[PDB]
């Protein structure tokens, strides 16, 4: 695109330069993911879990998948954008710019129909751009998100989904909750051993084993 | 046209087939059309809960007009969604709303076959109001009164009162048309309307008993969706979770998969290996807890009525007072159940009952009334379960509560349900609960009567604590609870092999050392004689193992006389069994 | 036989400033 580079960020494309840390596991959170991205109503898995599970992650586990074949063909080749609200908001000082912003987006996607659409932060998709006169991003987007027509991951904290996103119960109907669970300590094993090439790198040092054990028991 | 700029022409999407097949509904499709040929009050608002097929009663209001079904006043009009946001985009000078919005309302007045369709009614108070500018509801409520607009609406029942209801002068315009949330049956039907829709997209084919089991398991295990997409969402993701296994039948099983996905309640079909862990289940728990085999069983009994799909769904999966002498394993086998049931113990929801004392300490269970601080996040019962339906809740010293705890919670043992903060009600249905009492132990002495007497520690204990239960709970509190357990003291037996789970916890942090472990069985004979109290069990079994063998380890480690690398084998020096047992000392050797 | 009448604190909030849609 050229329209949602200035709005998003293409996860494939930071996927296949390497931008993505690994995500280790959380294999049944991307299976599910592609599962509710491949359904043909409602198609939009929202990552609801505690702050620092791994939703964010389970996302750049998923563009990882993408850029390396491991999708399914529903899911192939899409390149994953993660929609920034702040810069959709950002310099909308005039009437319906932030509404014909979020058209432009909307349009882009379904001209080229290979977008996954990652709304970090889902939450704060109600009363986006939301000023005097402003229909926010949220009630754009529910009748794209009703019917399939748009695919959108979301992720949001347990938090912040009892308090913004099921306080709008039309919005948390067109999302679907793909629990993320917060690992276990073997499972964090497994993730520090993955992501301990990533940690080795930038500090110029060597992770024991034990410390990676140490690290998941002791936290 | 103008109207195609701003509005999707569902008509023209009727023509096309791109609007979904909405079976059932017609006897409300048709009571639009009554509406909208009304005298006054004569647009449609139609109002229900998210997700009931509001939009699709219009959706299925348009395939009505294509099919030549409606009458011939409704004929080959042509319903346009206005969406707001199309008509605000843009605008980025002055009037440039209210003309694109004059636009359309000339547009509909000089074709005049154009039915109007406001989906997200309420979201028309603040549209293109911009600074010296009004919005998109103060351009048309005047509209509505020249009648030269009719419109259709969609809020949800909330919204229309928080909004459309307020103005008064909407109310003698806007009709309130209840959408209700189909049946099941109903849904069925929905459903069978729509296989060829997600029999196409999924290139699966979806059985009769899958749609029959997505209605029926949708209405019984979600209390927070409604039952149009609650059960098209487990049609849909397992005709979705089905294509990536064909790169084609979903089946009743296929169902009860993608529900226990999403609920995380298991509902489905139990594998090989999980239907024999059910049954050595009390085996699997008295790995974690020693004797109290009467409770193991109770909630033994309780676990294996809910896989076998065999329950009353009016009540809770179980039910239980724990009560008993303290130290026995009421919490452990609490946490024994959820370790079994989750692999883990701080997967039980443990709401420690003694710090709820206070009269209003409920708002911490289910929650702040709104407007009140805490109340968008209140509930750590209500929000915990919330979110795992399926959950083993402990009430720990629940004898130690407020009365009116109990009258919120006898709600829970009734009907399942717990109304909180909100007003949501939440599902306990597939909750485990498990009250655990204390009573039973304030005097317990060998508890006698008079003299003269001539199996008193339980037989009898038991009766003291079911005679102390009642006097304390309500009775229709204590009749709700399936199982009420008064728990053993432990014997002598079992506190010899809760020497053995009790070491096994000091040797394994000793694995952390790359130490081992070996007690003889002089040496584990002697913690379980010192060990024994006959009245509380197992604590002073605790504290003998952490004065007698950790204090004795943490200075022997302290002071690197057992170090990494090297058994610490335990025997005892003096005394033989035989003795009173408290002239011998533990002796720690290591050896490798 | 005593009653503490607790204190139920009301959620009490300024009003919201809010952002402008500019019209040239
Ligand atoms: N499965 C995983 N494999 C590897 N790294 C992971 C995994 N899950 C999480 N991480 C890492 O954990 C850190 C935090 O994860 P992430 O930012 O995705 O959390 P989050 O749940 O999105 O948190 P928040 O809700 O606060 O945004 C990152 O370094 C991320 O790469
Ligand atoms: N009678 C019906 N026949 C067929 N499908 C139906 C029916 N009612 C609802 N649906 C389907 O259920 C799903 C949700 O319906 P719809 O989007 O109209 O609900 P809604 O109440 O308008 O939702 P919201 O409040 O979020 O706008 C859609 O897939 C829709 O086609
Ligand atoms: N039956 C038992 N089987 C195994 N371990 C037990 C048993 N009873 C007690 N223990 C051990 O003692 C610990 C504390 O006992 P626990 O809290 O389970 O007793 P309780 O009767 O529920 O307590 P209380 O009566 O004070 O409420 C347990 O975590 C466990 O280590
Ligand atoms: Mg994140
Ligand atoms: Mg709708
Ligand atoms: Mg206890």
């Amino acid at each position: 695109s050229l329209v949602l580079d200035q709005f998003g960020r293409n996860l494939t494309a930071a996927a296949m330069e390497g931008k993505l840390d690994p995500v280790i596991g959380r294999e049944k959170e991307i299976e599910r993911v592609m599962q509710v991205l491949s359904r043909r109503t409602k198609n939009n898995p929202v990552l609801i879990g505690e702050p620092g599970v791994g939703k964010t992650a389970v996302v750049e586990g998923l563009a990882q998948a993408i850029v390396h074949g491991e999708v399914p063909e529903t899911l192939k080749d899409k390149q994953l954008y993660t929609l920034d609200l702040g810069s959709l908001v950002a310099g909308s000082r005039y009437r319906g710019d932030f509404e014909e912003r979020l058209k432009k987006v909307l349009k882009e996607i379904n001209t080229r129909g290979d977008i996954i659409l990652f709304i970090d932060a889902l939450h704060t998709l109600v009363g986006a751009g939301a000023a005097e006169g402003a229909i926010d991003a949220a009630s754009i987007l529910k009748p794209k998100l009703a019917r399939g027509e748009l695919q959108t991951i979301g992720a949001t904290t347990l938090d912040e989904y009892r308090k913004y996103i099921e306080k709008d119960a039309a919005l948390e109907r067109r999302f679907q909750p793909v629990q993320v669970g917060e690992p276990t300590v073997e499972h964090t094993i497994e993730i520090l051993k993955g992501l301990r090439d990533r940690y080795e790198a930038h500090h110029r040092v060597s992770i024991t084993d034990a410390a990676m054990v140490a690290a998941a028991t002791l936290a | 046209l103008v109207l195609d700029q701003f509005g999707r022409n569902l008509t023209a999407a009727a023509m096309e087939g791109k609007l979904d097949p909405v079976i059932g509904r017609e006897k409300e499709i048709e009571r639009v059309m009554q509406v909208l040929s009304r005298r006054t009050k004569n647009n449609p608002v139609l109002i229900g809960e998210p997700g009931v097929g509001k939009t699709a009663v219009v959706e299925g209001l348009a395939q009505a007009i294509v099919h030549g079904e409606v009458p011939e006043t409704l004929k080959d009009k042509q319903l346009y969604t206005l969406d707001l946001g199309s008509l605000v985009a843009g605008s980025r000078y002055r009037g440039d709303f209210e003309e694109r919005l004059k636009k359309v309302l000339k547009e509909i007045n000089t074709r005049g076959d154009i039915i109007l369709f406001i989906d997200a009614l309420h979201t028309l108070v603040g549209a293109g109001a911009a600074e010296g500018a009004i919005d998109a509801a103060s351009i048309l409520k005047p509209k509505l009164a020249r009648g030269e607009l009719q419109t259709i609406g969609a809020t949800t029942l909330d919204e229309y009162r928080k909004y459309i209801e307020k103005d008064a002068a909407l109310e003698r315009r806007f009709q309130p048309v209840q959408v209700g949330e189909p049946t099941v049956e109903h849904t069925i039907e929905i459903l069978k309307g729509l296989r060829d829709r997600y029999e196409a997209h999924h290139r699966v084919s979806i059985t009769d008993a899958a749609m029959v089991a997505a209605a029926t398991l949708a209405d019984r295990y979600i209390n927070d969706r409604f039952l149009p997409d609650k059960a098209i969402d487990l049609i849909d993701e397992a005709g979705a979770r089905m294509r990536i296994r064909r790169m084609a039948e979903v089946d009743d099983e296929q169902i009860a998969e993608v529900l226990g996905n999403w609920t995380g309640i298991p509902v489905f079909k139990l594998t090989e290996a999980e239907t024999t862990r059910l049954l050595r289940m009390e085996e699997e728990l008295h790995k974690r807890i020693i004797g109290q085999e009467d409770a193991v069983k109770a909630v033994s009994k309780a676990i294996r009525r809910t896989r076998a799909g065999l329950k009353d769904p009016k009540r809770p999966s179980g039910s239980f007072i724990f009560a008993g002498p303290s130290g026995v394993g009421k919490t452990e086998l609490s946490k024994a159940l959820a370790n079994f049931l989750f692999g883990d113990d701080d997967a039980l929801i443990q709401i420690d009952m003694g710090e709820f004392h206070d009269r209003f300490t409920a708002s911490r269970l289910f929650g702040a009334p709104p407007g009140y601080v805490g109340y968008e996040e209140g509930g750590q019962l209500t929000e915990k379960v919330r979110r795992k339906p399926f959950s083993v809740v402990l009430f720990d010293a629940i004898e130690k509560a407020h009365q009116e705890i109990y009258n919120s919670l006898l709600q829970v043992l009734e009907d399942g349900r717990l109304t909180d903060g909100q007003g949501r009600t939440v599902d306990f249905k597939n909750t485990v609960l498990i009250f655990t009492s204390n009573l039973g132990t304030s005097d317990i002495s060998k508890p006698v009567g008079l003299g003269f007497s001539k199996e008193n520690d339980y037989e009898r204990m038991k009766q003291k604590v079911n005679d102390e239960l009642k006097k304390h709970f309500r009775p229709e509190f204590l009749n709700r609870i399936d199982d009420i357990i008064v728990f053993h003291q432990l014997t002598r037996e079992e506190i010899i092999r809760m020497v053995d789970l009790m070491i096994s916890r000091v040797a394994g942090q000793l694995k952390s050392k790359d130490m081992a472990l070996v007690l003889t069985d002089a040496a584990k004979a002697l913690l379980a004689k010192r060990g024994f109290d006959p009245v509380l069990g197992a604590r002073p079994l605790r504290r003998t193992i952490q004065r007698e063998i950790e204090d004795q380890l943490s200075e022997k480690i302290l002071f690197e006389e057992v170090g990494p690398g090297q058994v610490v084998t335990v025997d005892v020096d003096n005394w033989d069994g035989e003795g009173p047992g408290e002239d011998a000392v533990f002796t720690f050797t290591g050896t490798r | 036989m005593k009653v503490l009448i607790l204190a139920c604190l009301v959620a009490l909030a300024l009003a919201r400033e809010l952002e402008e849609l500019n019209v040239p």
